[PDB]
């Protein structure tokens, strides 16, 4: 999650955040289990990370 | 909610054959219900004729103007216009401009009046179900339970205390804080122990393509909530809704911002509000718009801090309520020996900590199991800030 | 050299500790909620009833009148008509959607009523047509006419002396005494914009002009003028600025003029395109040809730098009211007002209060007012005493304000 | 997967019980020493609770199966040594060798002879060696044998000790919370004979331990909240003598004991009565002992205590039955002026002040029904000494104007004014009786008996009232005389005056609704014996109500007292006594639903609630039995007020959903008085039901119907925020909803929430749970409003006086002897505490913090601090006598 | 937004570039002191050895001159100039004026000099607080104070470090009005201030006091283990 003004990217933010929440939000989900694999791990972000 | 020995006791097998006995005797009672019946008149040749006087692929149009001479005007989906009468059995008191109505084929006549007319996107967040347990269920927060109580239930309680002093309770509340303290538990056992209905709305939920598809959902929001109880609504993740309202040089930008400007304009705009209370949620708080950050919006802000040596005592206490503890642990270990970690982090470590008893054959919980559990869950956060140059 | 599982060691797990009411308390768990299920689909009890009226007073309709009024009655359409022509009927009708027909008249019509450009209903067979109609009326701009009074007394916007005096001036005062503008020679301001900080008031003195108005207001909803469709944003815009030049002296509030139009730009070859031309056509319905007269424009934002300058050209908007900040008469004045309906003690002074809110606006002087009172009811009092005040300024701006000069305060006494 | 090579386990002890029969014949030795090296060597790999998994029990039966069952039977010349190897290593692994059909066959190895004290073996392990297995037998093989063949073989012979040393094992070894696996395992073996189980288990709780008696001891109360008919008559007995015989907390009997006096044996209750006067030390546990025995759950008490001891320990009895009862009058005029009431409001008229601009003007109101409802402005509000010399002149001009109905009713308010008194009540009646006139009188010496109501001192036994009764010729002096004094000797069982007044029934004088209420007057005074009540009331009822297809005056009003004069108690006698005593037509079979659940006030007995549906569910009925399914519907309304909520979430549920939802004349017309019975406490579910179907008023049924579900309610006392109902119902109701009939009404609806500012305790809850009726004073008037013309007439009688069995509010007054001290106690909300940890915070809520007389509420076992020890019977019960001792620095 | 500069003011009021230079005090050890009648006291925690180094060199606590002590937070750089520095000014006092140095004396040289040291742009400030304690001015127990800012002030019992906020709040429920005699008593408060330590491992104080008239008396970890038994020994009346 980086800044506003005409940098960084909201539309980017707009898909994670709803990523960030189909498996934590009000409703939570049971028999579906996430698999994420990639390198570079201290530059994703630290809500997803907890 | 009524299971409280928590344990292989009798009691919950007896007190869930309870439950057993009167929902068996409810359906068998109903089922009588729809049994015993010998009354058979089927309208009265009044509503018979009526459903049959109806065309049977009944159809949907829309109120343009009111003619009152029986014969008024209405539209259909693609504007075909039609002169059609008011064929019986409707109240010319609850049909406006906007309403929508119910039509033939053959002759197109209007024979009901559609109600409710809710677009189903709406109707996918209301809640129906108390998910999880109530206020008992977190680990020691009652600073800020208290904050909240008196927002959300307490006025929808008892409000015979407000009118000795004509103060009207606050409306808007936020929760902010570090990620993983009970931001989304809180909102959870609102919803649990309440009595008014519930609204879930997950951050990017309200936008659409269609560039007026955006601001028009949240219009069809609030309205279903004011028509309905005095209730209140739950809008999750307000970072990806508001950022400090900068003009720029992208297109879709501003479909964004304008749907989140209109917000501010149902939410505290015009002259009235309702009983409808609106609860919000973020992780970082300074890249909001200072608009909506306001009083009038917003009057309560509620930090969310990490925890502390105290509480936390709680964190691991109910997280270790139904699991076969071993006598030899110390919960105070791990807690005063490290000073720095999430309530989400203690879900993980008993988790963790469960997973290496089957791992090494065993069904009690150990110290040995704690020490490598809490090594395990801890090394996803970086080694360190400055060296020792401060003293 | 870690690995601890084998089927048969599957089998110790699930017998060891409470094999007797393991399974007899979960199945009981279980089949209570297929209960749950079972009792909901027994009862089906959605009912949706709607349309039919109470059944006692239809009887004399739906009994052959109702089949008296299916075949013999007419599924005819409305249409326009272009023009007419000499000794024949020759009538030229669109649709707008479907085609454009050439057709006669009927029987039942009288031939000097079919004046063009007028709403005829027209049979579905040869397209005759029947019955002429009344014309149409925009049916969004009857649901924005507010026809209700919110209740604000001018004595609730204290702070602001000044900024209702210039307020006053261009909408109240020439609909009440039109006469010394013409007998000094000058003209009244047509257009007011109100900028300043949130929270500051803008809301208020719009809230309280509709309340001593005696003429036609128009709340206008934003984010109407934003559409699906193309043009027809700007369609909403002429039947405002048309239905205004009927009566006499309406007034038309806007508000947050931001979302609909704020800069025209292209460099990236498209965007907000639709947007401007709904926002070009407000342009030339303010000025332009054919002046509007007795038409008075307020608008309202809070981002005021953002705005177009086409916008900016006085003209369209005159008087630039701005709100700030009152100093220390103004404050003691709005706790005045937002206290004295409230059980307080009567002994209390409210201009220390004022010394403690140094940057504030009226609405945070009003949540200090609504959170004196919940810590009475913290404790368990019925009126209010000083330090119920003194703890509820540092719960509102102290506790968001500052943090480091506080307690480290040891560089100003 | 890292197999093989440490595989020890997996392979000798898989080849030397395969060479157990290669070495059981020819091999004397490796028959006995190796089956010793197996059987020490798995009872060792089992004995810690750190490795489940065993390396042997689920690694040697997968051949020692078909082994052992040719190795224990095939053997057929078992030793006296060798079996005690051979049982003692082979009885382990049987939970586990064996499926879900183990529990025919835990005996097949086992019960071939149990080899010596199995615990030896078993001792410091919990339950993973033979204590699952031991309850696998009591729950399965003990109850075939035990299901008529109690008293048998082996099977119950040596399963008795066997029981018992497992039963003194769970409280052994941990001493954990498997204390309240014990009734675990005593319920289940010998569900029926659980005494004879419980006799063993009492004595041995005896001498197990004096601070683990107590969670225990709740656990049992906690099962003893429902059970079956026999098993709440078994283990409420077996709950008694714990803390008479290990304990002596025994502070907890006299309401405790009310529990077991009416199940058991009222004689036996009368026995622990005689075990209070037993335990006569010294005076503080005492004291709070009887101060519960006046009006707290009974009276009845004051012939007991006038024996040898008449000094100061016999004299706490007219102390107890008066002298607290005025201590309690002296809560109401000193404290009670002191916090918030001076002696008229009288001003909820008065708050109807702001309706006259709304809508333009007022002054549009004058019905003569609503002065009916004037009389309420000066009458429910002067409860507890709202004395009132000329502001009774709004009485004093309508009693003279008009209204004869109401110059009872209005004669009959002067009782609810001067209440709980008997030091100057008849003087103030006096004045205001001598008018000569009937109505007049009738309901001022009906007050009578309500000034009086609760003394059951010598004021009026036969004085008054009788003299009262007997000027009879005539109207409701005929009436009204009988109702007063059977009202204020409700909480007595004299005989006397009940046979003073079983000629009113004998009689014969046909005045209807006299007897009618003559069984209601007889009813309110006795609930056990004296058949001949019984006798009394069926004879005019055979004699009247069998010539006569018609009223129910007849039949909300006579079988109610036989009722009365038999509730509580789940025996089903007393529903082979009545129903077959009044074999009859049906609708004089509209009193079969009556007696058969009067008696079955509380429990659990889910079989007697599906025959409370499943005979008259719905049938459709075309208008003959309507009456019968409301009252069968009428009974389902108790039954369900004191499982102490288990119930109550799905009483709501059901006649939320069936009657109201698919009913008809059940649903639309009477089922609404199941929440004016439920709870009078109040909270928005139900608070916020009834109005969806009250401001849908649905009128075209004869709407008070719908109105009388208005009246009842606002049957939820400790006033509340609901004057928003209720007073935005009345603006809509003054010229909608027709103020000729109801206008009465709706501020009766109004003026009864705030009746005073306390004492809205009428809800049959003491100390936890226990009754204190109070049903027999209630219960009237949900069974008189059924339905109409007792607006206008005859229920003019109940609808002001029907309950009045007020028992005081609050847990606020100290009496340490010279009534000085204060508190600091702390209310919260109330306990969820079952069995968690040791020890368990009792609530929740601790932000309100008072000292002294505040209030009540919903859920609030109120507790106290600051080491005073609190220590007099520590449940509580609003009279705590509070000690004083600090011994813990 | 605007700071980034000791020059410019904030549209309030504030130099947030002299704020920001408080919040690197919060970083460092906790160091506490009292003065009493005779003996005046000064302790610091959190010591941390780390297993493969001399101790000797990171000492918190120094003497200015022969009857005044030094005790700091912040960071270790800035320090030592500021120390090495007050020798100087204490010691070329005495050459031109031939009395010994007041304690008031040097806090107001080190006050002055962090105070241009503030004013000109191109120079960081001083990151650092300090306790200055001496009874040195005539037989009378004094400490002083410093601040980033630059204002020397007075205070009779201080906290500073990560950790101050409760120290001093503990103190003022603490320090009694009753003057505390019998010195050890006075020490035996500073021992009970510093037990509420980050961690209060025990064998991470440095507990140095004064008696006035001889020079500085380092404590030992063997009477200051005593003094912790003692301690422990008021704590059994609990019970
Ligand atoms: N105070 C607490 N007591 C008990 N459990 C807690 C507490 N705080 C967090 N948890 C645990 O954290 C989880 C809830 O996550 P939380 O509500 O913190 O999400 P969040 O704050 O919305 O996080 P994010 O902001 O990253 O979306 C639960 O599973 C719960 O077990
Ligand atoms: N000058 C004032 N005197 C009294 N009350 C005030 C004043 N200014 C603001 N308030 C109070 O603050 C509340 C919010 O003000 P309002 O929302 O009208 O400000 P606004 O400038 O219209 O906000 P925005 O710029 O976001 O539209 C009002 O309900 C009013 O009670
Ligand atoms: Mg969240
Ligand atoms: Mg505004």
């Amino acid at each position: 999650r980086l800044e506003g003004g005409s940098g960084g990217d909201s539309e980017v933010q707009r898909t994670m955040l709803e990523l960030l929440n189909q498996l934590d939000g009000f409703e939570a989900t049971k028999n579906i289990k996430v698999i994420m694999a990639t390198n570079r791990i201290d530059i994703l972000d630290s809500a997803l990370l907890r | 909610p009524l299971v409280t020995p928590h344990t292989q006791c009798r009691l919950k097998l007896l007190k869930l054959e309870r439950i057993k006995d009167y929902l068996l005797m409810e359906e068998e009672f109903i089922r009588n219900q729809e049994q015993m019946k010998p009354l058979e008149e089927k309208q009265e040749e009044e509503r018979s004729k009526v459903d049959d006087l109806r065309g049977t692929p009944m159809s949907v149009g829309t109120l343009e103007e009111i003619i009152d001479d029986n014969h008024a005007i209405v539209s259909t989906s693609v504007g075909s216009e039609h002169y059609v009468s008011i064929l019986s059995f409707v109240d010319k008191d609850l049909l406006e401009p906007g309403c929508s109505v119910l039509l033939n084929h053959k002759v197109h006549a209007v024979i009901g009046v559609l109600m409710d007319d809710t677009d189903p996107l709406v109707t996918v967040m209301k809640v129906e179900k108390a998910p999880q347990e109530t206020y008992a269920d977190i680990g020691g927060l009652d600073n800020q339970i208290q904050e909240i109580k008196e927002s959300v239930e307490l006025p929808l309680t008892h409000p015979e205390y407000y009118e000795e002093m004509g103060i009207k309770p606050p409306k808007g509340v936020i929760l902010y804080g570090p990620p993983g303290t009970g931001k989304t538990l809180l909102a959870k056992a609102v919803a649990n122990q309440t009595s008014a209905t519930f609204l879930r709305v997950v951050g990017s939920e309200l936008i659409q393509k269609y560039l007026g598809d955006g601001p028009k959902l949240v219009r069809e929001l609030f309205r279903v909530a004011e028509e309905h109880a005095p209730s209140i609504v739950f809008i999750d993740e307000i970072d990806a809704i508001g950022t400090k309202r900068y003009d720029s040089n992208s297109g879709g930008e501003r479909e964004i911002q304008r749907t989140m400007l209109e917000l501010l304009n149902q939410l505290d705009g015009f002259d009235s509000r309702g009983d409808v209370k609106v609860i919000m949620a973020t992780n970082r708080i300074e890249t909001l718009d200072p608009a909506l950050i306001r009083p009038g919006r917003i009057d309560r802000k509620i930090e969310f801090p990490l925890p502390d040596e105290k509480t936390k005592k709680r964190i691991f206490q109910i997280h270790t309520s139904r699991m076969t503890l071993a006598d030899d642990v110390t919960l105070d270990d791990l807690i005063m020996a490290k000073d720095d970690l999430s309530g989400a982090d203690i879900k993980a470590i008993c988790t963790e900590a469960g997973l290496m008893a089957l791992r090494e054959r065993r069904m009690k919980v150990t110290n040995e199991d704690f020490k490598k559990s809490k090594e395990n869950v801890l090394y996803k956060k970086q080694e360190g800030t400055p060296e020792g140059l401060y003293l | 050299p870690i690995r601890a599982l084998d089927e048969g060691d599957i089998a110790l797990l699930k017998t060891y500790g409470q094999s007797t009411y393991s399974r007899q308390i979960k199945q009981v768990e279980d089949d209570i909620q297929q209960l749950l299920k079972k009792i909901n689909e027994l009862t089906g009890i959605k009912e949706s009833d709607t349309g039919l009226a109470p059944p006692a007073l239809w009887d004399l309709a739906a009994d052959k009148q109702t089949l008296q009024s299916e075949q013999p009655l007419q599924v005819a359409r409305c249409t326009k008509i272009i023009n007419a022509d000499s000794e024949d009927p020759k009538y030229i009708i669109n649709v707008k959607q479907f085609a454009k027909f050439v057709v006669d008249l009927s029987d039942q019509v009288a031939p000097t009523d079919i004046e063009e450009g007028m709403r005829v209903g027209v049979d579905r067979n040869k397209y005759q047509i029947h019955i002429p109609l009344p014309p149409k009326i925009d049916p969004t701009v009857t649901m924005m006419q507010v026809e209700e009074k919110p209740d604000v007394t001018y004595s609730d916007v204290g702070g602001c002396k000044e900024q209702i005096e210039k307020l006053r001036e261009v909408v109240e005062t020439p609909l009440l005494h039109p006469e010394r503008f013409v007998n000094l020679g000058i003209e009244p301001p047509k257009g007011v914009l109100l900028f300043g900080p949130p929270g500051t008031g803008k809301t208020l003195c719009a809230r309280a002009v509709a309340n001593r108005t005696d003429a036609c207001f128009i709340r206008v909803i934003g984010s109407e003028l934003v559409q699906k469709y193309v043009g027809e944003g700007a369609r909403m815009v002429r039947e405002l600025f048309e239905m205004a030049r009927t009566k006499k002296a309406c007034l038309i509030f806007f508000d947050e003029i931001d979302a609909i139009g704020g800069a025209r730009f292209d460099d990236g070859a498209g965007g907000d395109n639709e947007v401007q031309r709904t926002m070009l056509e407000l342009i030339n319905q303010l000025d332009g040809f054919d002046p509007r007269g007795n038409i008075k424009v307020l608008m309202a934002t809070n981002r005021p730098d953002t705005l177009d300058p086409a916008l900016m050209r006085p003209g369209r908007l005159d008087r630039k009211i701005e709100f700030s900040l009152p100093d220390l008469e103004g404050r003691t004045h709005i706790f005045k007002i937002h206290a004295r309906s409230m059980s307080v003690e009567r002994d209390i002074r409210f201009e220390l209060l004022a010394r403690l809110c140094p940057n504030s606006t009226g609405a945070e002087i009003r949540s200090v007012c609504t959170e004196a009172g919940m810590f009475a009811i913290r404790a368990r009092r019925k009126i209010a005493t000083e330090k119920d005040f003194l703890e509820a300024v540092n719960k509102v701006i102290k506790s968001y304000a500052k943090f480091s000069a506080t307690p480290r305060y040891m560089t100003y006494n | 997967m890292e197999e093989g090579g440490r595989d020890k386990a997996p392979v000798q002890p898989q080849q030397s019980p395969a060479a157990a029969p290669g070495g059981t014949d020819e091999k004397p030795s490796g028959k006995e020493r190796r089956d010793a090296g197996d059987k020490d060597k798995e009872q060792e790999l089992s004995e810690e609770d750190k490795q489940l998994q065993d390396e042997l029990e689920m690694l040697v039966e997968r051949l020692g199966e078909k082994d052992t069952s040719l190795y224990r039977p095939a053997l057929e010349e078992l030793r006296r040594q060798i079996r005690s190897s051979t049982t003692s290593m082979t009885s382990v692994p049987k939970p586990l060798k064996f499926l879900r059909p183990h529990y025919g066959k835990l005996k097949e190895i086992y019960e071939n002879m149990a080899p010596g004290e199995n615990k030896r073996f078993a001792a410091d392990i919990i339950s993973v060696l033979a204590m699952t297995m031991s309850g696998e037998r009591e729950c399965l093989k003990y109850r075939l044998v035990g299901s008529q063949e109690e008293l048998a073989s082996w099977g119950h012979e040596y399963v008795r000790h066997l029981a018992g040393e497992v039963a003194k094992e769970w409280q052994e070894l941990d001493d954990a919370e498997k204390v309240q696996r014990e009734p675990l395992l005593t319920l289940v073996k010998e569900i029926v004979p659980y005494n004879m189980a419980h006799n063993a288990e009492h004595e041995a709780c005896d001498l197990l331990m004096e601070i683990e008696q107590v969670d225990m001891l709740e656990k049992d109360i906690d099962e003893n909240a429902y059970a079956k008919v026999c098993l709440y008559l078994t283990s409420c007995v077996n709950y008694v003598p714990e803390p008479e015989n290990s304990a002596l907390l025994r502070c907890a009997l006299g309401v405790f004991r009310k529990f077991s006096r009416f199940p058991e044996a009222l004689r036996l209750a009368l026995m622990l009565n005689d075990m209070e006067l037993v335990e006569d030390i010294f005076t503080s546990c005492k004291d709070v002992v009887v101060q519960k025995q006046m009006a707290f759950m009974l009276g009845r008490h004051g012939v007991f205590l006038e024996l040898s001891e008449d000094v100061e320990e016999y004299e706490d009895l007219t102390e107890i039955m008066s002298n607290v009862q005025l201590n309690s009058n002296f809560l109401a005029l000193a404290r009670e002026l002191d916090i918030m009431e001076p002696k008229v409001p009288d001003d909820i008229y008065k708050t109807h002040l702001e309706n006259n601009r709304f809508g333009g003007s007022g002054s549009q109101v004058d019905s003569a029904r609503m002065n009916l409802a004037s009389s309420f402005v000066n009458g429910f509000v002067n409860a507890a000494f709202g004395q009132d010399k000329l502001l009774t002149d709004d009485g004093n001009k309508w009693l003279y104007k008009n209204k004869d109905h109401g110059m009872l009713s209005a004669a009959a308010s002067l009782g609810m004014i001067l209440l709980w008194d008997v030091d100057g009540g008849l003087t103030q009646i006096d004045k205001y009786l001598y008018s000569s006139e009937d109505y007049i009188k009738s309901g001022a010496l009906l007050a009578c008996g309500i000034v009086n109501s609760g003394v059951r001192n010598e004021c009026d036994p036969a004085l008054a009232l009788l003299s009262d009764y007997v000027l009879h010729n005539s109207n409701t002096m005929r009436l009204g005389s009988i109702f007063g004094l059977g009202l204020a000797y409700a909480g007595s069982n004299r005989e006397d005056v009940l046979t003073l007044l079983l000629p009113v029934m004998g009689d014969s004088k046909s005045s209807m609704e006299v007897a009618g209420v003559t069984a209601l007057a007889c009813g309110m005074i006795a609930v056990g014996s004296c058949n001949g009540d019984v006798t009394s009331t069926i004879l005019q009822t055979i004699m009247e109500k069998s010539e006569t297809e018609l009223k129910d005056t007849y039949a909300r009003w006579l079988p109610l007292g036989l009722g009365l004069n038999h509730l509580g108690k789940g025996e089903a006698i007393e529903a082979i006594l009545a129903a077959l005593e009044v074999v009859s037509e049906p609708f004089r079979s509209f009193a079969n639903t009556l007696v058969d659940v009067c008696a079955y006030a509380g429990s659990g007995n889910v079989l007697k609630v599906q025959q409370l549906l499943h005979i008259c569910s719905e049938h459709f009925d075309s208008k003959e039995k309507e009456e019968d399914k409301d009252k069968k519907e009428k009974k389902d309304k108790d039954k369900k007020e004191a499982p102490a909520d288990m119930g109550a979430h799905q009483g709501v549920a059901v006649l939320g959903i069936a009657l109201i939802a698919m009913g008809e004349e059940i649903g639309a017309e009477m089922a609404l008085r199941t929440f004016g019975h439920l709870l009078r406490y109040g909270e928005p579910t139900l608070r916020r039901a009834v109005p969806l179907a009250l401001a849908l008023i649905s009128v075209s049924n004869p709407r008070l119907n719908i109105l009388d579900t208005l009246s009842k309610f606002s049957h939820d006392a400790d006033p509340e925020v609901s004057y928003n109902s209720i007073f935005a119902m009345g603006m809509v109701g003054s010229g909608t909803n027709n103020a000729r009939l109801a206008a009465m009404l709706r501020q009766l609806a109004q003026y009864h929430a705030k009746d005073p500012n306390n004492l809205f305790m009428v809800r049959l809850a003491q100390g936890l749970t226990h009754l204190g009726k109070g049903t027999l004073t209630l219960c009237p008037y949900h069974s008189d409003r059924q339905l109409m013309s007792q607006v206008a007439v005859a229920g003019l009688l109940t609808v002001l006086v029907s309950f009045l069995d007020v028992r005081n509010i609050i847990l606020g007054k100290s009496h340490y002897v010279l009534y000085g001290l204060v508190a600091a106690m702390q209310p919260r909300m109330l306990v969820t505490f079952d069995e968690e940890l040791r020890p368990l915070p009792v609530s929740v809520r601790v932000g309100q913090a008072v000292d002294v007389v505040g209030q009540a509420g919903k859920p609030k076992t109120i507790t106290g601090f600051q080491t005073h020890t609190t220590p007099v019977l520590l449940a509580h019960g609003e009279r705590a006598e509070l000690a004083t001792e600090e011994f813990l620095p | 937004s605007y700071d980034r500069a000791i020059t410019v003011f904030s549209p309030d009021g504030h130099l947030f570039q002299v704020e920001y230079a408080q919040e690197a005090v919060k970083k460092g050890s906790t160091a506490v002191g009292v003065r009493g009648r005779d003996i005046v006291v000064l302790g610091v925690e959190k010591k941390s050895v780390a297993k493969l180094q001399d101790e000797r060199t990171v000492r918190k606590i120094c003497a200015l001159d022969d009857n005044v002590c030094m005790a700091f937070a912040g960071l270790t750089a800035d320090a030592r100039i500021v120390i090495n520095r007050a020798r100087v000014e204490c010691q070329s006092h005495r050459l031109t004026v031939e009395d010994p140095v007041t304690v008031e004396y040097i806090t107001r040289y080190i006050a002055s000099l962090k105070q241009r040291y503030t004013q000109s742009n191109g120079r960081r400030p001083f990151g650092i607080s300090a306790l200055i304690v001496g009874f040195d001015f005539d037989g009378t127990p004094r400490l002083y104070q410093t601040d980033p800012s630059g204002t020397y002030h007075a205070w009779k019992a201080n906290a500073i470090g990560r950790g101050a906020k409760s120290v001093r709040e503990f103190l003022e429920k603490n320090y009694t009005d009753e003057a505390i005699e019998t010195d050890d008593l006075t020490i035996k408060l500073v021992i009970k201030a510093l037990l509420e330590v980050v961690q209060s491992g025990g064998k991470n104080i440095e507990l140095a006091v004064m008696r006035r008239d001889q020079s500085l008396k380092i404590l030992n970890p063997e009477e200051i283990e005593k003094y912790v038994a003692e301690i422990e020994k008021e704590k059994e009346e609990n019970e």
